[PDB]
């Protein structure tokens, strides 16, 4: 038997419930056997791994180890099994935004919605400042603790960035995917996460993902029916993407972002911020710093703490 | 902790390997050998010196917890290198690492039928070892790269290309040849290498107009007393290593 000071067996935790049941697999709620501290366990899945320990898991681990912030989920430790398996252990979070949002009983005030967006944008500012792209922004990856602290979660698709970049294009859930990626961009940055923040913000009122495409073309169509259509006038140099014409985008469409959401949102500032997040040209899209500074977070009712969930 | 992978001299004497009857002298050898093997494999696998350095640190640390009597360097090195290449974003295929390791360790011998049971076993062995390395390091694989610190120091002292090239040489050699990485932070090691490279090239760093020495602009802790003790230790082991010094020797 081999010595192992720095990697505890996961049996120190007691499995309570297979919370995830996800195609992503598998997240368990668990309880520290001595202190009762609740945690989330994720097994590293080694089903098709012919190259030893998954390079993908190394990357995620590297990133969770680097990111330490109130609004980012906290990796406590990595656990083994004693066979053989490996588990990422996280501080447990009671809620997730996708769940809260689809729950008809649950209700947000304008003040709390402000707070949620504030924490989310603050998390983004932090991860980007640390040269990380999240690449999987969606309501289901945004958690909230029993005490109303929002945490960005799921860094399994995240990746460091720098400084012509050749990053993987097929990132981000279809419904949350920004125009750039759909038009074949590989030299993208933080603005992709912000587009996602936009879709989520809008979702805080519509209670449902605003643009539910079925294929990339359907998605790109939906985006055009909301943000106007992708034009070198609107988006300088958009033409130089190969798929720009080679993908028959629409032509009459005009910006309806504020009109179509006008109903749900009401508050002028909220609508203005969402409009500045769902901007077509990634380079004209508002960043987390400016977003945090937007009058939405600095007018009444000022942002408030989270309650009744 | 932060101090988790830093050891006092007393702690290095009481290593897992000493506990199994291995002389301090023998152990330093076992390390130097592993680092040679890493350097050799890494060069043939065409990986960066940064990746090799990472693998050497992994090795150094692995052996503060495990003993050379139970895990031989020739088994660990290839696993460490495999892992470091994945972590540093230069992944090399498991089959390829195995093949290169095989030629290094057994230059005359013949590669086994990749269909064989003997070969399937060694694939499986390397994967097992990578996993034991991962757990031994408690999954902490982000290494502070010391070359970065050296470049910075040689800028502060307006070193010639030559001085800097020699400082980098001192740096790479310290990892292969000493346990400095287990005892001193990367920035302090960098100062030591620059100190010695100056001494060797007979360059003198001007005392600031403030009467303040350069290394002070690099690490608060660092003192001339410490630097002389360390550069001396490093020089003596360089002197022991055949042909190493020849590479930086002014032959003209
Ligand atoms: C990428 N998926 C995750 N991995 C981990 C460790 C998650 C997590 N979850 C909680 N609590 C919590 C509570 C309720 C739910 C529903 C969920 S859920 O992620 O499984 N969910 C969302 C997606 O659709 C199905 C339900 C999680 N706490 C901490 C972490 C972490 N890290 S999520």
């Amino acid at each position: 038997s081999v010595e192992c000071p720095f990697c505890d067996e996961v049996s120190k935790y007691e499995k309570l419930a297979k919370i995830g049941q996800g195609t992503f697999g598998e997240v368990f709620k668990a309880r520290h056997r001595k202190t009762g501290q609740k945690v989330a366990l994720k097994k590293v899945l080694m089903e098709n791994e012919k190259e030893g320990f998954p390079i993908t898991a190394l990357r995620e681990i590297k990133i969770l180890q680097l990111l330490k912030h109130e609004n980012v989920v906290n990796l406590i430790e990595i656990c083994r099994t004693k066979a053989g398996s490996i588990y990422l252990v996280f501080d447990f979070c009671e809620h997730d935004l996708a769940g809260l949002l689809s729950n008809v009983l649950v209700k947000f005030t304008l003040s709390e919605i402000k707070r949620v967006m504030q924490m989310l944008l603050n998390g983004l500012y932090y991860i980007h400042r640390n040269k990380i792209l999240h690449r999987d922004m969606k309501a289901a990856n945004v958690l909230i603790t029993r005490d109303g602290v929002l945490k960005l979660a799921d860094f399994g698709l995240a990746r460091a960035f720098s400084l012509p970049n050749r990053y993987t294009n097929r990132v981000v859930t279809l419904w949350y995917r920004p125009p750039e990626l759909l038009l074949g961009e590989r030299d993208y940055g933080p603005p992709i996460d912000l587009w996602g923040a936009g879709c989520i913000m809008a979702e805080m009122w519509t209670r449902s993902p605003i643009m539910q495409g079925n294929t990339e073309q359907h998605q790109l169509a939906l985006i055009s029916q909301l943000c106007g259509s992708i034009t070198p006038e609107v988006w300088p140099n958009v033409d130089n993407y190969e798929l720009y014409e080679k993908l028959e985008l629409v032509k009459g469409q005009k910006r309806k972002v504020k009109d179509r959401l006008k109903a749900y949102v009401r508050d002028p500032y909220a609508l203005d911020l969402i409009d500045k997040l769902l901007v077509l040209d990634p380079a004209q899209r508002i960043d987390s710093d400016d977003a945090l500074n937007h009058d939405f977070f600095w007018s009444d009712p000022m942002p408030s703490d989270l309650k009744g969930m | 902790n932060n101090k988790r992978w830093y050891f006092t001299r007393e702690q290095l004497e009481n290593s897992p390997s000493r506990r199994f009857g291995v002389d301090p002298d023998k152990e330093l050898s076992y390390r130097q050998q592993a680092a040679n093997l890493l350097q050799d494999m890494g060069q043939r696998l065409n990986v960066s010196q940064l990746t090799i350095n990472t693998a050497i640190v992994y090795m150094h640390r692995f052996y503060m917890i495990q003993s050379f009597t139970r895990f031989p360097g020739n088994s660990v090195a290839p696993a460490a290198l495999f892992l470091a290449a994945k972590v540093e974003g230069q992944p090399k295929k498991l089959e390829h690492v195995i093949k290169v390791a095989h030629t290094c360790l057994h230059p005359q011998e013949s590669l086994p039928d990749t269909r064989s049971e003997a070969y399937l076993q060694q694939v499986q062995d390397l994967v097992i070892l990578e996993s034991i390395i991962l757990q031994t390091l408690g999954f902490e694989l982000t290494i502070d790269h010391p070359h970065t610190h050296v470049v910075k120091c040689t800028q502060l002292v307006r070193a010639s290309k030559d001085l800097a090239q020699t400082s980098y040489f001192m740096a790479t050699n310290s990892l292969h040849l000493t346990t400095f990485s287990l005892q001193y932070t990367p920035p302090v090691v960098a100062c030591v290498c620059i100190h010695l490279a100056c001494k060797w090239s007979n360059w003198e760093i001007p005392v600031s107009t403030d009467g303040k020495h350069w290394w002070e602009y690099v690490d608060a802790t660092v003192t001339l007393e410490l630097l002389d003790e360390l550069t001396h230790e490093l020089l003596q082991i360089l002197e022991k290593t055949p042909n190493r010094l020849k590479r930086i020797w002014n032959w003209r």
